[PDB]
């Protein structure tokens, strides 16, 4: 049971939130490529 | 800051005749067109007349018989002698400036700035 | 909200027709600035609050 969350202790001036639909032996394997280009 | 204020209505008798004024502030006359309207108790805005910068006059062509619109530069303030003022006569009469330069968006009316207006009643007494 | 106290709400992320706003006979004043009303539909906005 998740019952911890501890990352922020603020949340100030927001500019953009969305809410979407979850992306996800070692059984997975879970590639992610991030770029900033042009904003 | 630019302010249109009129004075000069009131009680007037039939068929005689009244002079309105908008006295300008703010602004002067020797660039600008300044139109009078009229407002009704049951209807809407009804266009009167406009006074261009270098004199010239138009009016509302079923209207013509009865208005006269003149300036006083030296006064910066604009005149509005009307005869004959009968039962639907009775208006509250705005003087505003008309908007020839850059509008931010579809105007009904087309003015920049509006005046209060004064307000002419004709009855009895 | 009161006037001193004036809500703001962000629209965001999301597809907004502003031809229902324009032609609406509700609002008596409806003045925009920078932008004409009919070409609203045409741009794509961003930081957008109410
Ligand atoms: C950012 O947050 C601070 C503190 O909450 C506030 O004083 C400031 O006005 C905010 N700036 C913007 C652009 O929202």
């Amino acid at each position: 049971m998740e019952s911890e969350f501890r990352v922020y202790s603020s949340a100030n001036n927001c500019t953009f939130e969305y809410v979407s639909q979850p992306f996800l032996n070692f059984k997975n394997l879970r590639e992610f490529v991030f770029k900033n280009i042009d904003g | 800051e630019v302010q249109l204020v009129e004075s000069g209505g009131g009680l007037v008798q039939p068929g005689g005749s009244l002079r309105l004024s908008c006295a300008a502030s703010g602004f002067t006359f020797d660039d600008y067109a300044m139109s009078w309207v009229r407002q009704a108790p049951g209807k809407g805005l009804e266009w009167i007349g406009r006074m261009y910068n270098n004199g010239r006059t138009s009016y509302n062509p079923s209207l013509k018989s009865l208005v006269t619109i003149s300036r006083d530069n030296s006064k910066n303030t604009l005149y509005l002698q009307m005869n004959s003022l009968r039962a639907e006569d009775t208006a509250t009469y705005y003087c505003a400036r008309d908007n020839l330069g850059y509008r931010p968006s579809e105007n009904l009316y087309g003015m920049d700035v509006w005046g209060q207006g004064t307000t002419v009643t004709v009855s009895s007494s | 909200a009161s006037v001193y106290a004036w809500n703001r709400k962000r629209i965001s992320n999301c597809v907004a027709d502003y031809s229902v706003l324009y032609n609406s006979a509700s609002f008596s004043t409806f003045k925009c600035y920078g932008v004409s009303p009919t070409k609203l539909n045409d741009l794509c906005f961003t930081n957008v609050y109410a």
